[PDB]
RNA sequence: CGGUCCGGCCGGGAACUCAAAGGAGACUGCCAGUGAUAAACUGGAGGAAGGUGGGGAUGACGUCAAGUCAUCAUGGCCCUUACGACCAGGGCUACACACGUGCUACAAUGGCGCAUACAAAGAGAAGCGACCUCGCGAGAGCAAGCGGACCUCAUAAAGUGCGUCGUAGUCCGGAUUGGAGUCUGCAACUCGACUCCAUGAAGUCGGAAUCGCUAGUAAUCGUGGAUCAGAAUGCCACGGUG
């Protein structure tokens, strides 16, 4: 990325519902390669989350999401031998990658059964800003406020 | 390597011919019949006495130009460096570097 | 360990076990065959095993027999 | 019955050209001949060292590609039989007869 | 619940309950069932006391508990008193069956000390 | 005359063979739920018959040999879209659009020397 | 850094094989062993008598030795005087009957072997190593060479602290497979040891 | 298409998959924008492929008196009734420890049991060895085909379907050791691989620090090969999912 300047690589969509996001959320949950465990997982959790919460499966994720998007995030400079934290607005498609990502981390640092649970009650949680997943949302917004003077 | 190690070879291949294919493969396969002789044979007693060097098991497969033990390939009879040597020289026939 | 078709024994030390009952037990059975394995017709002798240096002197016991003559003679120096 | 030949060589532009040889002198003292069929090339590759001694990545890999040319003549023909036989074909290439 | 050795089985499923026996793994625990006529997939409610001394009867065949670790201790001291190479091994408390002692070989010799 | 197309992706080949009428899809002998156990690989070979409509429109005898499930269903998936030009030949808008007229070049890569895998390399010591 | 060999890398391209017989892995060890045996009596037998280059080639149970020498008179000898005597014992080597060809080299300032071994002998004689190899160079590009280049390596005129030396007059482009470059080792060992000759020859592209 | 033991299996068909020789094709060629009207870059059309399309082979003059006198070759030196040579046994496998490279883990994206869909590339006559039979098993006896797109190694595993375990040092994890064996080999004590029964360590995700990888890549899941009597978690190679 020093003289290459390239793009993004445009996945195919959901093979149930259709969507572009979950299809990057499917595979920020795999692993090991495994597509097939991975969509398992993540409609049983959306099944359960969905049920328990007022159908709209699309939309439930949504709300969940829209708490763990974070606006501004700090880029680690070294100026003069110093490390200094720059303040910096976040783009719309990595606002939502990162998002996905905590959810999926704070998931796995879970206690419950199954991945599927795991994930349901972590999409949850979110709705209701209130585990994991929305305290790394907060401690990115804390340092941001921060090295406010060096934006 | 050594001329020693060569003639030894030499030694071990004369005595692998002589006794271990035409008369120690008989009473060996004689010491696995399980319908005749299941006790007074004396066949693993008299293998004993046959030289030691006359086993197959006993040669060690070498280079047949330096003598190198290491490095050995079957389909040539020669170590990896004299294999490369004669490569090159388009002395192996058919043998050409491959890409994929 | 082994195939139970046969336990082995070397010829030259079998024979130097036969001799040592008929003409009655002598001084250590000096013996490099480490690979024989102890029969019950070897109970009372002394066979002087080697090690790599020196013969080593073992009495053959009856729990002896089956094990290796090779098990009762350290090769390697160890302190 | 049938004569089958089978062809095999190291070289592909020796083998198709000594099996051009088989084919045109049998259609030529009229015989029926299926084929030149093509048949998979065995690849035996080779990886060596290329230091005499340590460096472990360094190394030299080779193949010997071995050529298979079927040719299948259904008419034996005296007129045939005794073309095929008396045919100088090159020292490098292999021809097994399968009556 | 309580077979041969004193111990207590939990209220688990019978093949994984018969293995906290010392001497019974998956394939004695596996075959005891199979000749006392239980099933492998039944827990130890529904199971009465009919049921319980057939599979103690069953399991007193093979050398369990107490009197199979003197069993093994006895070959162990056997080697021991013997002098052989493998009994010399049990003494020093390094590995008998052959295994590297350069490095890795901590089970035997147990946490390393500066 | 039967509407024929060739289609293959990674090590798979798949030979598709088109006849009007019915909806009727018959792989190797067997049914299209019978041998694919996956719903996203049954997908992949329903896509070209969405922007050209089929319901019970048209049949379709079709054979894959090589590689595994995605593989499989990935080289059909070119079969039909190729036997489908085979009929018409008008349809080529609509299918590079979708992008199921190109041939997916994506071969796994050789395991080269010195390295562990294609291409992971061994872990590095300094000291 | 370390260059990949001019000849086995042409192998196939715009260069021929040694060894043109064809065996399964049963006979592949023999007949290679049975290929250096037979090269090894005619190099120290003819190494007075310019030989360049011997190809083998195996027609069924029999064997084709191709010498290619500079000077085929004494090759040959008088009236098949000499060719029956290497042939009597190349059969005895081989196993398999024998025929030997003799195949003449007609500008040997333009063989890469010969102009290698030249330098070997020059050497051996003790003559100046760069008026040899300037000799070989000049003797090339006036013949016709589109390029030529000689390396002598190791205690040079004997030295103590041994070099790298080479010359190179026009083009020699080791990169192109499609050009050809006849690549050839010889040794010459001196009463100071043991001096390592290499010649490239361009000849021309396709 | 004609005939069915429903097996391409037999007449046949040269259509197709494929096999392997020859040939076409992609060059910023076209269009547009940016740019000194240049070079080039960006985007688009067509196209199976687009800007060296993907991968490999190919490693300039030279640098480090960098590695190899133990592959071999070799100036000099040294031993030459010994630094040579033969043999048996032993050692290279020792074990207070330290570092580097790996494998296997710590589990429910998981363990186990049954059922089951889909590869690629290799090896083979002093060989691969089916089918059948015996043994829980490693194997053994008997014995076809095949020097091989025909026969054999050889059941791909991940995955999918159902059931079970339900956050437990556990139906996780397999070390270590006891008992009995199998095969190869003159011979498995030191010091082989594998099987069966029992044993069930540490480990519940690793401090400071540090490594690989930009796409069919990483991650994971099997498969084959060279060496090799036997002895792969190494190496070399192969495709699956991704
Ligand atoms: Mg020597
Ligand atoms: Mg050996
Ligand atoms: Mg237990
Ligand atoms: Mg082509
Ligand atoms: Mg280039
Ligand atoms: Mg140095
Ligand atoms: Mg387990």
């Amino acid at each position: 990325p020093r003289r290459r300047v390239i793009g993004q690589r445009k996945i195919l969509p959901d093979p149930k519902f259709g969507s572009e996001l979950l299809a990057k959320f499917v595979n920020i949950l795999m692993v090991d390669g495994k597509k097939s465990t991975a969509e398992s997982i993540v409609y049983s959790a959306l099944e359960t989350l969905a049920q328990r919460s007022g159908k709209s499966e699309l939309e439930a994720f949504e709300v969940a999401l829209e708490n763990v998007r974070p606006t501004v995030e700090v880029k680690s400079r070294r100026v003069g031998g110093s490390t200094y934290q720059v303040p910096v607005e976040v783009r719309p498609v990595r606002r939502n990658a990162l998002a996905m990502r905590w959810i999926v981390e704070a998931a796995r640092k879970r206690g419950d059964k199954s991945m599927a649970l795991r994930l349901a009650n972590e999409l949850s949680d979110a709705a209701e800003n209130k585990g994991t997943a929305v305290k790394k949302r907060e401690d990115v917004h804390r340092m941001a406020e921060a090295n406010k003077a060096f934006a | 390597a050594k001329q020693s190690m060569k003639a030894r070879e030499v030694k071990r291949v004369a005595l692998a011919d002589k006794y271990f294919a035409k008369r120690a493969e008989l009473k060996a396969i004689i010491s696995d019949v399980n319908a005749s002789d299941e006790d007074r044979w004396n066949a693993v007693l008299k293998l004993q006495t046959l030289p030691r060097d006359s086993s197959p098991s006993r040669q060690r497969n070498r280079c047949r130009q330096t003598g190198r033990p290491h490095g050995f390939l079957r389909k040539f009879g020669l170590s990896r460096i004299k294999v490369r040597e004669a490569a090159m020289r388009g002395e192996i026939p058919g043998l050409k570097k491959a890409s994929w | 360990r082994s195939l139970k078709k046969g336990p082995f024994i070397d010829l030259h030390l079998l024979k130097k076990v036969e001799k040592a009952v008929e003409s009655g037990d002598k001084k250590p059975l000096r013996t490099w065959s480490r690979r024989s394995t102890i029969f019950p017709n070897m109970i009372g002798l002394t066979i002087a095993v080697h090690n790599g240096r020196q013969h080593v002197p073992v009495f053959v016991t009856d729990e002896m027999v089956g094990h290796k003559l090779g098990e009762f003679a350290p090769t390697r120096t160890y302190r | 019955q049938r004569i089958r030949i089978r062809l095999k060589a190291f070289d592909h532009r020796l083998i198709d050209q000594a099996t051009a040889e088989i084919v045109e002198t049998a259609k030529r003292t009229g015989a029926q001949v299926r084929g030149p069929i093509p048949l998979p090339t065995r690849k035996e590759r080779f990886t060596v060292l290329i230091s005499p001694h340590v460096n472990k990545d360094a190394r030299d890999q080779y193949e010997i590609r071995t050529h298979l040319r079927l040719v299948d003549i259904v008419e034996p023909t005296e007129k045939t039989v005794d073309a095929l036989m008396r045919l100088d074909l090159a020292a490098g290439v292999d021809v097994q007869i399968s009556l | 619940a309580r077979i041969a050795g004193i111990n207590i089985p939990d209220h688990k499923h019978a093949v994984i309950a018969l293995t906290s026996i010392y001497g019974v793994g998956k394939t004695r625990s596996k075959a005891i069932l199979a000749a006392a006529g239980i099933a492998e997939d039944v827990k130890i409610s529904e199971l009465s006391e009919g049921q319980i001394d057939t599979l103690r009867d069953e399991v007193a065949k093979f050398v369990v508990e107490g009197d199979l670790r003197r069993e093994i201790s006895m070959s162990i001291k056997r080697l021991m008193d013997l002098g052989c190479y493998r009994g010399l091994r049990h003494r020093r408390g390094l590995p008998v069956r052959g295994q590297r002692t350069k490095t890795n070989a901590r089970t035997r010799k147990g946490p390393r000390k500066p | 005359n039967q509407y024929y197309g060739t289609g293959r992706r990674k090590s798979s080949a798949a030979r598709v063979f088109i006849k009007p009428g019915n909806g009727k899809i018959v792989i190797n002998q067997r049914s299209l739920e019978q041998y694919f156990g996956r719903e996203t690989a049954r997908m992949v070979v329903r896509q070209p018959l969405e922007l050209v409509d089929m319901v019970e429109k048209l049949d379709l005898y079709i054979t894959v040999k090589g590689g595994g499930i995605s593989g499989q269903a990935g080289a059909i998936r070119h079969g039909i879209t190729r036997a489908l030009m085979e009929y018409d030949e008008s349809l080529r808008s609509e299918l590079r659009k979708a992008g199921f007229v190109t041939r997916d070049a994506r071969q796994v890569e050789r395991k080269k020397v010195g390295l562990r895998k294609a291409r992971r390399r061994p872990q590095f010591s300094k000291r | 850094g370390q260059k990949v060999h001019p000849n086995g890398i042409r192998l196939g391209i715009v260069k021929p094989w040694n060894s043109t017989w064809f065996a399964n892995t049963k006979e592949f060890a023999d007949n290679l062993d049975s290929d250096f045996k037979v090269r090894q009596y005619l190099t120290k037998e003819l190494a007075k008598a310019s030989v360049s280059r011997i190809v083998i080639e195996r027609p069924a149970k029999s064997i084709r030795v191709t010498i290619h020498t500079a000077r085929p008179g004494i090759v040959i000898g008088k009236k098949g005087e000499d060719v029956e005597k290497l042939r009597k014992v190349v059969a005895d080597i081989a196993g398999v009957p024998a025929q030997i060809n003799i195949a003449e080299v007609r500008k040997p300032e333009l063989d890469a072997k010969l102009v290698a071994d030249s330098i070997t002998s020059q050497l051996e004689r003790r003559v100046m190593f760069r008026r040899a190899m300037k000799r070989a160079v000049q003797n090339a590009m006036r013949l016709g060479a589109k390029g030529i280049k000689v390396e002598v390596s190791g205690r040079l005129g004997g030295a103590e602290i041994a070099r790298t030396e080479w010359y190179r007059e026009g083009r020699v482009p080791l990169h192109t497979l499609r050009a050809d470059i006849d690549y050839n080792t010889s040794e010459a060992h001196t009463t100071y040891g043991v001096i390592g000759v290499k010649v490239w020859i361009f000849k021309g592209e396709i």
